[PDB]
């Protein structure tokens, strides 16, 4: 019997600051127990100061980017030039996605960028179209690897303030890019090291009232 | 689970690589494959890994003993008899996948064997999942008439081919050499290409962090006198 | 697998290829699948490795003991000793052996023993994968009473034309060739075979 | 997931959990389970996150067009009804919604049970999702319909902490609501982490469990 | 749903159906009334699965309401049965069936005389001095075969009614949460509001 | 179904310097119902630890199987069995089970008397054992106590930092899984003293 | 949905400085019947692209006559054709890579993996692969089967990384390919030993090589091989 | 069977048992005592598959019964509930496992402390202050979370277990007849027969 | 079924046997497989003879159509056809045919279409179950640019070795020549060929 449906690995992180945002994926690409790719760009740049990724099944996943992309394009077209904004964008996407609820999408969808007052936003799917506005979001195959981590590293979940014991929590304080990045590479160092299909490369698109840029970073290849 | 093993001039070479998984989770990124059955007699196990420390143990454990009653050094080709005789009876449940080597009275030996209990008699083998990216190497590179040095690299780089092409595989490089005339050498993490790069950050957290409800001695001592 | 024993004039020659796969990997290409039981009875290998090795090694065992008091014993029997396991353990095994000996009193027999575990001695016998590519060459081209170099190229021919077509067999042609003079081994590489 | 609402002197209230699961691993610690289709009109959900989103966002738009041609307010009644006919036309396409229409009309206080097979049920409580049992057992001893808006608030809070305690599938935090004549009013988020311990002490209950 | 019990004595129809609503594990409601006028003369009661059950018994209601307005007259319960039983035999070999079984009990004012039929989401339709679905008759049909007259009052089929749900209470493992019990007659339809 | 998920629940345990530490979680459940959260996962043998996951009525079942073996063996060898000496025990004698194995994953943790060496070790259901140097993890959230463990953890940490990395490890991991969780146990462990600790945390 | 009847085994391929070589054999195979032996499974598209196909025959010979329609389509009304407004590597692939998507989207797949190998205008090399569920990727050495298996190992010692291709000369990235052929010829139980070989370069444009053969292979050692553990003779 | 609940109150266990017992589509009987009297000071509850509840409870009892003889001396709680805990954990790796859940009710006379032990048919053993088998719990334990105190009185305990079954007998689709209460405390045994 | 034909230099000559079987049982001993879409193209059927005799008719009805309205059609554009309905409709038909056709331009073609709906043409082609006991026979005696004499031979006796070994091939070898010269039918029966 034919099984439309594949798995190709990789797994995505975005992270929204105070006035930025990050959404991070590793460049390996993957069938079974064989790599594919080392390097196959999984993280977009779709215009209007907003990022995306569509991590599961990479056929449906660039099916989905292309198809926003698009509503992107007719967005321009249809409303005199208007910038989409990210909230507009994310009530999109969920149409696009539910569209094919009996035959759905098979990917874990994050978008990032700003939001209307300029502060940082993540915006994360489910495959059927299910979304909603998060701080910090790890998607893919080692997603339950990293959230955890990002629970107690960017939230200080289950830390408190030394000498109270239990009483007085750790405070919230914001985080700045050079931070948040910091946690971005551990991340996926520690993802890598005990989930085989993760490594090869670390691609980050970080979104700031600038623009879009881009960073690097290698991952063990074995 | 990549496992090699390669013939040489005056002996045989086995090596294998450091990585054990349960789904797409790494349980141990610097595991043992490579198994002491006797002092000249060693072998790499792929497959279920229970299986092959146990399967290798029971036949080393009857090896020594068969050894102490013929007041003669085991022989290869007795671990293999005994290996597939068990191996078969068990009809491929006990999933041990292993290549077997190791110099004796006779001379130096290289087989393989499967979980259903079928052996194999080659110059150079490849077990696991990553015995294709291993092989490809091995039909490339491999010769008649190989030296000891020639045939470790040979070995290691079949191992390497596995480690960066195989998902299954990964980590490091264990060698064992069993040369005729010699003690076996047994390299433990011969390479080692897959060191973590230091982390970005330190998360060692302020002592008072945890919350805690309750403190108490556990008395692991015996009973007390007077 | 391509496999196949022939009586001849001098003897009995046994053929077979050398490629043992899982699915469609090659596990082994230069696979040796013409097993002595006895000194001058051998016999060819097809379906499970595990069982027709466990067989084998079972029948030579019980042909030293039955040596150790008996004598040496016939192929006939040898023969027998396979289909007994083959046929009380069907269940269980899945061995397609042609056995082959020397006798002098006999000369040289073939006897090929299926699935089931039934025995059927006859004048040449063909089984594996890649025989069914070849019974209409073999029984076109098979003659009584031939001699070594026309019993050597028959068998290289019907194997080559096996290998060929079959995907499940391949590597090198390997023979044993049983006679009053003793017991040859040969060897045909695929540059040797495949032009002809 | 555990959610439930139920009609009163003052209004309604409604509560619900806000975690989120895929197997044994939490997804989500902080999902909002209520919809603000109107100013008057909420929505619970139970079941597929994006079944109960789709379908109760559709809704709304087809209030919002109710209000634009007649120039009044869909009822409680009607609304509920439009809803449980979407789900008539999937019936049997495999939708997973379970969910309650809460609201203030010229009826009065109004609560619809809605379900994927097309149900739909008006009553004074209601609770759905994986913990409603626990959640009805702190809400039949306690209910009354001579509770103020304090004590109302406060017995839909202890409810669905009863609930995230014993259910593995609900837990995060508890979202308040109640419904007034002049409209919704939303009375916060409280994790249920914090909330668990502030009872225990207040309240005396939990005594099994050491703080 | 579980429980409907129908019993025609001299001049009227009495519908008892059961008041549960179940969901998973939980009973969701103990007050549902598994019923609809589909004119002042004919009631409709039903049973099957959920969702279904409603929306057929409004469909129905819908169709025999609209029939009411353009003939500016009531159809006879037997014609109402019909209809409804052609409505479930043309549902039965469709894609999704309506699962759905039913009583109709009826008063028809030109012959003067109460009608029960009975219709299960086959479409197999039979007019019944007494009648119920699924597993309810199992308990009940021996108590009716016993004591029914066809000259009953309504006070003594009330309480035949009473017997057969008290039989139903000790012998079935499920709880029902009792019955909600209405009358129809020449007078049209009731609840009787304590039982 | 899945007789590892059924009552839920993690074990963890790590090395630092001159000590090592063992914490679990106290729940016990019957899938989404919870049932216990008294149930202690973590056990002594002299001064060797053992922490075990997976079906309750098998950790219970070995618990008293190996406090048997150890009694004898200390009776006989006249002392305490040493961690490495019980990693084989428990390796043995889960493999001895091969084919109607006990649904379990055991972690070792403890001391050797003799040369002060800390010492760790986690199996399989079946017996294959994991000497890590760094740590080891087991249970429902063990994909999670991974992630916790691979970016938390240092070597030669001092005791009572060991503590705060070890407990920051479990809870985080504890508040991502359904099934574990509803408060826990750290051990801490040297030479010739040990502590030990219930950690404050979310009850849901 | 179907099954694959008549199939052909791995297509391998890498890049190299000037542009980028593909490779595959010439067999058909009908289960481990080796059917038929002269079957082209390298399809150039004018003189900048080979697309290479392995699995289903049948489907095979259906894409290569969408290609060919292709070509015909591409030069209508276009002055251009044969310049400017030529069919580009990129141009190939996306049509393939939607086609093969939409038909998996219908249930009924091309039953195929296909790698698309070539020049792009600009003079960059371009290789990417696509599959029958219309999953694509794109890498310095791409394989199909088998190949993915064993001869991406083999080509990827020589190309690790990008920044190996510009190191590469054509001569090195030959001998690769071949030596690959070979090791699939040794351990691919659907392999032949004839196959075709097509090399896209930006100066000296397409070369297409035909009835190439394995050779250099290594049998001696099996004649020292004897029984499988104990027998001696 | 169906429905067992158990408390632990400041003096005394009590073990609550549903009275209903069904075969097919018919309740047999609605005066069932779903429980053995194993020594004086304690009682096993159980619930399960048919037949095999009650031969493994007799079982059990006959066990502790010779071991009183035996030794002239009773068992603990803590020490019944070990040896009923092994025979379910060797049960459940046999050719056919009894399907048995029990609570151990106990007052240890030793200790002068009541014991209430939770084991299901794997062999899973709790003690609690108030525990439950199947679906109970999920209906029950809310209440229980919310009320208990561990110094309650037995007629405190009598009413909080009184509310737990008013629940029960509302959300639960399934009529199981009431409940049999007993109380075990330092005095023995005894049946509340008015509940 | 055991179905081939054979180009040679006059042309090309079809051949096939005659058994249709319904499990064991032989529901046809005189079937005729060699069947006639246009004048000096026929085909060889195998496979469900429901599905290849609808297949023909519609080629049948198709190049009788092209004929009206372009003239002979080539043998080409006769298997291009056959392919077209193999191809579209394989996931609901089984059947194996083989093409062959004489044109003057072109002389003797063959085109071979198996399960798929795949077209090879080749110098000459087998098919039916038991075309796979002859692979090796035909290979290693089939030449080019035979005589009619010696292309007869070599279908007669590779056919007779199929229906041998074959059990669901058997009864009489139907053959059709294709020639300049015209359309020859030859038949030959068991008496004859089962001594070869
Ligand atoms: B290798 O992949 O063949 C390797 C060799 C082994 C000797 C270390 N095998 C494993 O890593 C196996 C894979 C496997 C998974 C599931 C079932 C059977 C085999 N892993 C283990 O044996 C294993 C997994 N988790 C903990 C301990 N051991
Ligand atoms: B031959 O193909 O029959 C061959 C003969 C064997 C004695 C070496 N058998 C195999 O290669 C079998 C698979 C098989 C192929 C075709 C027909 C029947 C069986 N392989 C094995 O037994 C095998 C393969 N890999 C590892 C171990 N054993
Ligand atoms: B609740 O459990 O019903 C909850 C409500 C939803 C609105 C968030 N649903 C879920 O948690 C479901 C799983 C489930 C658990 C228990 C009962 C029924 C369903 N999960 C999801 O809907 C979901 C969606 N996307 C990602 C992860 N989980
Ligand atoms: B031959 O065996 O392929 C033959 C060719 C056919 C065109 C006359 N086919 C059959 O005899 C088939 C069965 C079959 C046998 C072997 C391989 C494939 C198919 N039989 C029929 O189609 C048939 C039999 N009885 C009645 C009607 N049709
Ligand atoms: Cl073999
Ligand atoms: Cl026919
Ligand atoms: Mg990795
Ligand atoms: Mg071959
Ligand atoms: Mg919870
Ligand atoms: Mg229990
Ligand atoms: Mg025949």
């Amino acid at each position: 019997q034919f099984n439309p449906y594949g798995d190709n690995g990789g797994t995505i992180l975005g992270i929204a600051g105070e006035d930025f945002a990050v959404l991070a994926g590793d460049t390996r690409n993957i069938t079974d127990y064989s790599i594919n790719s080392r390097y196959e760009p999984k993280v977009f740049d779709c215009g209007d100061n907003i990022v995306m990724s569509a991590n599961g099944f990479a056929a449906d996943g660039d099916a989905l980017v292309k198809r926003f992309k698009n509503s992107v394009k007719w967005y321009h077209f249809d409303h005199n030039d208007k910038k989409l904004s990210i909230n507009s964008a994310a009530r999109n996407i969920q149409h696009l996605l539910y569209s094919r609820r009996f035959f759905p999408y098979y990917v874990y969808n994050i978008i990032a960028g700003l939001d209307e007052d300029g502060k940082g936003a993540v915006y994360s799917f489910d495959p059927v179209g299910s979304y909603q506005r998060e701080q910090c979001r790890a998607g893919g195959a080692a997603a339950s690897l990293i959230m955890p981590f990002l629970d107690n590293q960017v939230n200080f979940k289950n830390q408190y303030e030394p000498g109270t014991n239990g009483k007085v929590k750790k405070p919230l304080k914001y985080l700045s890019v050079e931070e948040v990045i910091k946690l971005v590479r551990d991340s996926f160092t520690s993802a890598t090291e005990r989930h085989i299909q993760v490594g090869d490369g670390l691609e980050i698109l970080i979104v700031t009232k600038d623009g879009v840029r881009k960073e690097f970073y290698e991952l063990k290849r074995d | 689970t990549t496992i090699v093993g390669v013939k040489f001039n005056n002996g045989v070479v086995i090596a294998a690589d450091t990585r054990s998984t349960q789904g797409p989770i790494v349980a141990d990124k610097n595991c043992a494959k490579l198994h002491r059955i006797s002092p000249k007699i060693w072998c790499a196990g792929a497959g279920t890994a229970a299986d092959t420390e146990a399967v290798t143990q029971l036949i080393g454990s009857n090896i020594e003993l068969h050894s102490l009653y013929t007041s003669r050094e085991p022989r290869v080709v007795s671990a293999l008899q005994m290996l597939k005789q068990h191996l078969f009876k068990y009809q491929g449940h006990i999933g041990a996948y292993l290549i077997v080597a190791g110099v004796d009275p006779t001379g130096s030996h290289l087989f393989s064997i499967h979980a259903h209990g079928s052996t194999d008699v080659g110059y150079y083998l490849s077990l696991g999942s990553g015995s294709l990216a291993a092989m490809a190497v091995l039909e490339s590179h491999w010769k008649q008439d190989l030296t000891k040095e020639e045939a470790i690299k040979l070995a290691s780089d079949a191992i390497q081919a596995g480690i960066w092409n195989d998902l299954g595989s990964g980590s490091n490089v264990d060698v064992c050499v069993m040369e005729i005339g010699k003690d076996a050498e047994y390299l433990r993490n011969y390479l080692t290409p897959n060191v973590r790069e230091e982390k970005q950050k330190s998360y060692k957290f302020p002592r008072g962090t945890t919350a805690v409800l309750k403190e108490s001695i556990v008395n692991i001592c015996d009973i007390q006198e007077e | 697998t391509s496999i196949m024993a022939v009586t001849f004039k001098d003897g009995v020659i046994l053929g077979a290829d050398s490629r043992t796969t899982t699915g469609a990997y090659i596990a082994n290409r230069v696979t040796d699948k013409l097993t002595r039981v006895h000194d001058k009875i051998w016999c060819c290998r097809s379906g499970s490795a595990a069982d027709t090795q466990a067989i084998a090694d079972i029948v030579q065992y019980h042909l030293e003991l039955y040596t150790s008091q008996y004598g040496t014993p016939s192929t006939e029997t040898a023969a027998s000793v396979f289909k007994e396991l083959c046929y009380e353990n069907k269940d269980n095994l899945t061995a397609g052996i042609i056995v082959a000996g020397y006798d002098d009193k006999n000369k040289g027999e073939v006897y090929t023993i299926p699935l089931g575990g039934s025995v059927h001695k006859l004048p040449y016998a063909i089984a594996g994968s890649g025989s069914t590519f070849i019974y209409g060459y073999c029984d076109k081209n098979f003659r009584e009473n031939m001699s070594k170099e026309e019993t050597v190229d028959f068998i290289k021919h019907s194997l080559s034309q096996a290998i060929k077509w079959d995907g499940s067999s391949g590597g090198v042609i390997r023979m044993v060739v049983l006679t009053a003079a003793g017991v040859e081994r040969l060897i045909f590489y695929p540059d040797e075979y495949e032009q002809l | 997931t555990t959610t439930l609402a139920f009609k009163f002197q003052h209004g309604v209230i409604a509560a619900v959990d806000s975690r989120a699961s895929a197997g044994s691993y939490i997804s989500a610690l902080r999902v909002n389970k209520v919809i603000e289709i109107n100013p008057y009109l909420l929505g619970t959900m139970s079941g597929c996150a994006a079944d109960c989103q789709y379908w109760e966002r559709l809704l709304a738009k087809e209030c919002r067009l109710y209000y634009l041609r007649n120039g009044e307010r869909i009822s409680v009644s009607a609304a509920s009804k439009l809803l449980s006919n979407m789900m008539c036309q999937y019936r049997g396409m495999g939708l997973s919604m379970g969910s309650m229409i809460c609201g203030w009309d010229k009826k009065g206080p109004g609560l619809y049970y809605v379900d994927e097979h097309g149900t739909r049920l008006s009553g004074n409580m209601f609770s759905t999702g994986s913990g409603n049992t626990y959640a009805y057992g702190v809400l039949d001893s306690n209910y009354k319909w001579d509770l103020s808006v304090e004590d109302a608030l406060y017995l839909g809070k202890r409810s669905i902490l009863a609930a995230a305690h014993r259910d593995a599938y609900s837990g995060g935090s508890v979202n308040l609501y109640h419904v007034t004549e002049d409209g919704w009013i939303y009375h916060g988020n409280h994790d249920v982490g914090e909330l668990f311990w502030k009872v225990k002490e207040e309240e005396g209950s939990f005594n099994n469990v050491i703080g | 749903m579980d429980i409907i019990l129908g019993i025609r004595v001299q001049d009227s129809v009495i519908l008892a159906s059961s008041k549960a609503v179940t969901r998973g594990i939980s009973v969701l409601k103990d007050s549902d009334d598994k019923t609809r006028q589909l004119s002042p003369h004919t009631l409709m009661s039903f049973a099957g699965e959920a969702g279904d059950t409603v929306q057929f018994a409004e469909y129905i209601q819908a169709n025999i309401q609209l029939y009411s307005i353009r003939e500016d007259y009531e159809l006879s319960p037997q014609a109402v049965s019909s209809f409804v039983r052609q409505e479930l035999a043309k549902s039965i070999r469709s894609r999704r069936p309506y699962q759905v079984n039913v009583l109709i009990g009826g008063y028809d004012k030109k012959k003067n005389k109460p009608e029960l039929y009975q219709i299960d989401y086959l479409g197999t339709k039979v007019e019944l001095p007494y009648g119920a679905h699924g597993y309810s008759g199992f308990y009940t049909f021996s108590l009716l075969d016993h004591h029914y007259r066809p000259d009953m009052t309504t006070e003594e089929g009330l309480d035949l009614l009473k017997l057969c749900v008290q039989e139903l209470e000790k012998r079935m493992p499920m709880d029902f949460k009792g019955v909600i019990v209405k009358i129809v007659d020449k007078d049209g339809i009731r609840q009787v509001d304590d039982f | 179904s899945d007789p590892s998920s059924i009552n839920g629940g993690i074990v963890v345990a790590m090395t630092g310097k001159d000590c090592v530490a063992i914490a679990c979680d106290l729940r016990l459940g019957s899938q989404s119902l919870g049932v216990s959260n008294k149930f202690e996962k973590i056990f002594h043998y002299g001064h060797v630890f053992l922490g075990i996951t997976g079906l309750a009525t098998d950790v219970t079942t070995l618990n008293e199987m190996f406090r048997y073996k150890t009694n004898l063996y200390k009776l006989k060898e006249e002392r305490a069995i040493e961690p490495e000496t019980f990693t084989q025990l428990v390796s043995s004698s889960l493999y001895e089970r091969r084919f109607g194995p006990y649904f379990v994953g055991p972690v070792v943790a403890g001391i050797n008397s003799k040369s002060g060496k800390p010492f760790i070790a986690g199996f399989d259901l079946i017996g294959c054992i994991d000497e890590a140097k760094d740590f080891i993890v087991s249970g429902t959230a063990s994909d999670q106590l991974f992630g916790m463990c691979e970016s938390l953890y240092e070597p030669n940490l001092e005791p009572e930092d060991l503590f705060e990395t070890i407990s920051q490890a479990l809870l985080n991991a504890a508040d991502r899984d359904a099934l574990s969780g509803w408060g826990a146990v750290v051990y801490i462990i040297k030479k010739d003293e040990v502590v030990k600790r219930y950690l404050k945390m979310r009850q849901d | 949905t179907q099954q694959p009847i008549v199939t052909g085994t791995s297509v391998i391929s890498m890049k190299y400085d000037n542009g980028v070589i593909i490779a595959a054999d010439n067999l058909g195979s009908y289960g481990s019947l080796l059917r038929f032996n002269g079957v082209e499974r390298l399809i150039p598209v004018g003189d900048n692209t080979v697309v290479g196909i392995s699995g289903d025959i049948s489907d095979m010979q259906h894409i290569e006559r969408l290609l060919k329609d292709l070509v015909t389509e591409n030069a209508y009304d276009n002055p251009l054709a044969d310049a400017e407004e030529a069919l580009e590597p990129s141009y190939i692939f996306e049509y393939l890579a939607t086609v093969m998507y939409q038909r998996r989207s219908k249930m009924n797949p091309l039953w195929n993996a296909i790698i698309v190998a070539g020049v792009q205008s600009n003079g960059d090399q371009f290789l990417r692969y696509v599959n029958l569920l219309g999953v694509t990727y794109s890498s310095p050495t791409l394989a199909t089967g088998f190949g993915a298996h064993m001869a991406n190992p083999l080509l990827r010692k020589v190309v690790d990384r990008e920044s190996d291709i510009p190191k590469t000369t054509v001569q090195v990235a030959e001998e690769a390919i071949v030596n690959a052929m070979r090791v699939l010829y040794y351990r691919d139980a659907r392999s032949s030993r004839n196959f075709s070989l097509a090399i896209i370069d930006k100066n000296t444009g397409l070369t297409f090589k035909k009835n190439l053969q394995v050779e250099n292979m290594k049998w001696d050692f099996a004649k020292d091989i004897k029984g499988y553990g104990t027998q001696k003779i």
